[PDB]
RNA sequence: UGUCCUAAGGUAGAUGAAUGAUGGAUGGUAACCAUCAGUUUAUUAUAAGGGAAUAAAUCUGCUUUACUUUAUGCAUAUGA
RNA sequence: AGGACACUGUUAUAGUUAACUAUGAGAAAUCUUUAAUUCUAUGGAAUUAUAUAAAUUAAAUUUAUAUAAUGAAUCU
RNA sequence: AGUUACGGCCAUAUCUACUGUAAAACACCGGAACUCGUCAGCUCUCCGAAGUUAAGCCAGUAAGAGCCUUGUGAGUACUGAGAUGGGAGACCGCUCGGAAAAGCAAGGUGCUGUAAUU
């Protein structure tokens, strides 16, 4: 098998999702991204006003940090081990990528520090072979070709031999 | 439809099917000299420089050559006469005149026969245009040609 | 809730150059505008390309079949004057322009009036002479390429205006300039010479030996030390102003190279190969 | 239609808009995050018509050409 | 004008696994299209040699101006 | 005889499926000590040459969609000039001239300018 035809990990994405008015709330869970990683966490913002969740418009609703490299592995392997390295059939995608969330982010491993608090999150990966520089360029910018691109059952055979692992 | 600069323009200000947008670089490669013979042609995705309405394709001659615009003069016809107009517009409307072309290969062919005749002692045999007068005659052939005989026909309903 | 018919004639498409992304056609017709009244004057432009090992440059002249070039030149000629180790650098960049504008001049004989300078760094444009002609006028075209302070493109136009030919340019785009102070000629002329690679290399030594291995391979494969570098380059330099004369190559003919090559398939074998489809269901 | 704008004026640079499909703890028709598709459906102060997809649209920076003086044309004329 | 249902506005019913296939009706403020007619311009000046500039170009290099000579070219 | 850098005309050069290329070139590709840029060397910027022809570029196949062109449609629809022609009217017929589209068949699927290398 040519060695350009290997599946990867592009990059990681984190979302804690709070929905709220104080300011506290938000620089408590901006502190637990950078304990995770040493990034620097990204905002967010509303698009209008719904009464139903407490959301005016253009006001400050959540974080998100997006991750790559080898530090993609260390969050990745500790995630699995919360639902015992099992998954479901339906959390692939047409193209290819998967996630999961975790209620509890005192299950990754940090101290409890009571006034920061508790929170969850939920991830979400992305795989692409080498040679995905084609779309992404500026110069000579194009499509790509029909034969790289991954499927729903190439992430199943990736996942359990990389990870041995259950589907359900 | 009230008396103003831009009445009554919906086809004759529209941009054609599958041609939208900005022109390319053989309009602004082309040179202009005094004398010529230009045709004008709006093209309507540039707003400055555009002459009035009434203008669009007509053809008048090249007086001046200015840093931004071309001056062309031409004739209107005001309610007994015949008139002189000037107007200044861009190279993004214009378009060489031909129908001369023709007639100044005329001029340089001919400049030519006068020239070898001198050598000679025989008259110049000039190139004018054809004229077009009875028909000639022409020669048929039997050997090959059968004639085919017309006739009525009777009528027939189409259903 | 159109058909797939419809969706594919009311379909405009652009420009073939537009099409591969190659070029931005609003800035080149910026670029060779003119003014009605000199039509005679023709303008030119300096064209600053890369590919993935080499440095292209050329000196074009518009026109409405197509462009025409001027006077060309080569990142890859440099064999010739002993530099062949680095052929992307900052030096390369330089060099290359270098070559390309005292080859134009030298078709118009203007070598004898305007000759080329010493590579100080100072921030110079070229003067006219008293009585002679004045100097030659040339823009220069950036590309697709984005513009930073310390980019490769910019030090280019530095080659030329050093052999002599004028170019319109200012200061503000080069390494040692800051704001409101007197220019840094020294600081730029460490980044002109390959000073920075050398000393990387030095450090790559006594910190790791594997990784050094791997990176300048070349670099060890000839036997090339990092302690004697400008003492090369400055004598690459000394032979474009002795000669800039190209060598000539003999024209062979290639015509045995046309066996791979698939014409298109003619009409007696498109309607063979149906009915044998047809066969073949029945 | 008797209005609005120190930016909604000037210029340089960067940029797949509206929407649809499939997924992701609490999360539902509808909160946010990734992937793929996306020929102009979106926007451009306003009536209608015309124009614009390396964009005249959305962001980031810097500024006051919303100047002073010689001559001429176009609506348009016998004529302010 | 004629034409078309492909864009914008409109309308009757049957089928196949919201999408495709049929037979019907249409447009003063709709257009992938498009005649008969109406109108604008050319059908004689161009080339050569020499000179002038304070314009214009990398440049006798162009753009312009003079003087000399060489001419009747579509039907009524 | 093909590539590669600038192009002119801007679909015969587009779109959806499969298949192929010796040399050289073009790419993918390895990293952040310095200039530069981000949440993230993903993009941009700056140094390189272990690996690979899988993709991109180039060239092919399809009773393929789309575009381009010839014939039929058809002297059919329509129209410039005219008469003490016909009809309650709506309108129709004749003489001397000009002359279509949509479909339905058959065929095609970029051409080229300056320079460089095998
Ligand atoms: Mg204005
Ligand atoms: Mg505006």
């Amino acid at each position: 098998i040519n060695p350009m035809r290997e599946i990867k990990i592009k990059k990681l994405s984190i979302v804690i999702n709070v929905g709220g008015g104080s300011s506290t709330r938000l620089n408590n869970a901006a502190k637990v991204l950078k304990q995770l990683t040493s990034q620097d966490c990204l905002f967010s913002k509303a698009r209008y006003t719904l009464r139903n969740f407490g959301i005016r418009r253009n006001e400050k609703i959540s974080v998100h940090v997006n991750v790559s490299g080898d530090k993609a592995m260390e969050i990745l392997k500790k995630a699995l081990k919360v639902r015992e390295y099992e998954l479901s059939k339906d959390c692939f995608n047409q193209t290819g990528c998967f996630g999961l969330g975790i209620n509890e982010h005192i299950d990754l491993g940090m101290k409890y520090d009571p006034d920061i608090g508790i929170y969850g999150m939920n991830f979400y990966v992305d795989l692409k072979r080498p040679g995905d520089r084609v779309s992404k360029r500026k110069r000579f910018r194009s499509k790509i070709g029909n034969k790289q691109k991954i499927s729903k059952e190439d992430a199943q055979k990736w996942f359990v031999d990389t990870f041995e692992g259950i589907l359900l | 439809s009230a008396g103003g600069y831009r009445r009554k323009t919906r086809q004759l200000l529209k941009q054609p099917f599958r041609k939208h947008g900005t022109p390319g670089l053989s309009v602004y490669l082309a040179t202009y000299r005094i004398g010529d013979y230009v045709t004008i042609s709006i093209n309507p995705s540039i707003h400055k420089g555009m002459p009035f309405k009434y203008y669009h394709g007509r053809t008048g001659r090249v007086f001046t050559v200015n840093p931004k615009s071309v001056g062309v003069v031409l004739h209107k016809k005001v309610n007994g006469r015949l008139s002189v107009k000037t107007i200044f517009v861009r190279v993004e409307h214009l378009k060489k005149y031909k129908g001369r072309d023709a007639f100044l290969e005329r001029v340089n062919k001919n400049n030519e026969i006068l020239k070898e005749a001198r050598e000679k002692g025989i008259k110049l045999e000039y190139i004018r245009q054809k004229e077009e007068g009875p028909r000639e005659e022409f020669i048929l052939n039997l050997d090959e040609n059968k004639p085919v005989k017309v006739g009525y026909e009777p009528f027939i309903k189409v259903y | 809730a159109k058909s797939a018919a419809t969706k594919r004639s009311r379909f405009q498409v652009k420009r073939r150059r537009r099409r591969e992304c190659k070029t931005n056609y609003r800035h080149r017709i910026n670029l060779i505008k003119q003014d009605y009244n000199k039509q005679g004057a023709l303008k030119f432009r300096l064209v600053v390309r890369r590919t993935n090992t080499k440095v292209i440059c050329q000196i074009t002249r518009s026109y409405i079949d197509g462009d025409r070039v001027f006077a060309f030149a080569d990142s890859t000629e440099l064999k010739n004057y002993g530099v062949d180790f680095g052929l992307k650098n900052h030096f390369a960049f330089y060099a290359t322009g270098f070559l390309a504008a005292r080859r134009a001049l030298a078709k118009l004989e203007m070598d004898d009036l305007y000759k080329a300078k010493e590579t100080d760094g100072t921030y110079t444009v070229t003067e006219d002479i008293d009585e002679e002609r004045r100097a030659l006028k040339v823009f220069l075209d950036i590309g697709l390429s984005r513009s930073t302070k310390g980019g490769n493109t910019f030090i280019a136009m530095k080659g030329c205006s050093d052999a002599g030919v004028y170019i319109p340019h200012s200061e503000s785009k080069f390494i040692g300039y800051e704001k409101n102070k007197p220019f840094k000629a020294d600081e730029l002329r460490d980044r002109i010479f390959c000073k920075h690679v050398s000393e990387y290399m030095k450090t790559l030594k006594e910190n790791d030996e594997e990784k050094f291995k791997i990176q300048f391979s070349d670099y060890i494969k000839k036997n090339i030390e990092p302690d004697n570098i400008a003492g090369i380059y400055q004598n690459a330099l000394d032979g474009i102003i002795k000669n800039p004369s190209r060598q000539e190559k003999e024209k062979k003919d290639y015509s045995g190279f046309k066996k791979f090559k698939v014409e298109k398939l003619s009409l007696e074998e498109r309607k063979k190969r149906i009915q044998e489809k047809l066969s073949a269901l029945k």
